[PDB]
RNA sequence: UAGGU
């Protein structure tokens, strides 16, 4: 009795839907029946189908795990350090899915709202991997409401095409060094005044 | 102030770490464009529909 | 139009 109860952005809710406000992506896209309202100030960003796993390509098992690790580990490296010229990066999540809304997609959680936004401005006109580059404003805040439970503990039995996200987590290695290093950089552009 | 104080702090800590901006990346693939497009800006690929999201 | 409040 603390409080009144509310349905927003949750499963009941028949009119947002869920998925979109919490994981950012839709199984329907634009033809989805329920509301995808996509916000103009966010911290987090999306670029859809950025990473492209070696495992689903041909040859793609043609690689022993530690080169799957050390291809991964190039690539979560390749992906913070060109997102970090924008602003201080909190978090980068990328999924490992196969359904078509969600494979490759990256996530970047911004410090800043402006850092998100002039991202999204600049690399809508950039290249990557003889692909351009799909960027926007994502509404995920939590990404631990946007992740799949029975994923982290064991696998879960929907596998690739589950709606929510399973996310491929670099080398603990890289993200600590990635993490000090962005410090750095930080502390390095505080001296300057 | 303390504001020079810790930045100096945390930057003396960090001694043996190489700042991000640094960072020699090799095998960078942005910026990398397929063969033939190099007058093609993202948003004219983007528009013409070879490069479509998995999506549609 | 769902498994996730
Ligand atoms: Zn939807
Ligand atoms: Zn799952």
């Amino acid at each position: 009795a603390s409080h009144l109860a509310s349905i927003y952005g949750t499963e009941q809710d028949k009119v947002n839907c869920s998925f979109y406000y919490k994981i950012g992506a839709c199984r329907h896209g634009e033809r989805c029946s329920r509301k995808h309202v996509k916000p103009n100030f966010s911290q987090t960003i999306l670029c859809p189908n950025m990473y492209k796993n070696p495992i689903h390509e041909p040859n793609g098992k043609k690689f022993t795990q530690r080169e799957l690790a050390e291809q991964f580990d190039a690539f979560y490296e390749d992906m913070f350090c060109e997102f970090s010229k924008y602003g201080e990066v909190e978090q980068l999540v990328v999924c490992d899915n196969v359904g078509d809304h969600l494979v490759g997609n990256v996530y970047v959680r911004f410090k800043y709202e402006e850092s998100a936004q002039n991202a999204i401005d600049d690399l809508n006109s950039r290249w990557y991997s003889q692909r351009p580059v799909y960027a926007e404003l994502s509404p995920v805040t939590d990404f631990r409401e946007a992740c799949c439970r029975q994923h982290e503990t064991s696998e879960c039995q929907r596998g690739g095409l589950c709606n929510f996200m399973h996310a491929k987590k670099p080398s603990p290695q890289l993200l600590r060094d990635l993490v000090l290093a962005q410090r750095k950089y930080l502390a390095l552009n505080a001296a300057e005044e | 102030e303390r504001s020079v104080r810790s930045i100096e702090q945390e930057l003396e800590q960090l001694r043996d770490v190489t700042p991000i901006n640094q960072w020699k990346r090799k095998r960078s693939l942005w910026d990398i464009k397929p063969p033939g497009y190099e007058l093609v800006t993202a948003d004219q690929a983007k528009m013409s529909g070879v490069f479509p999201l998995p999506g549609a």
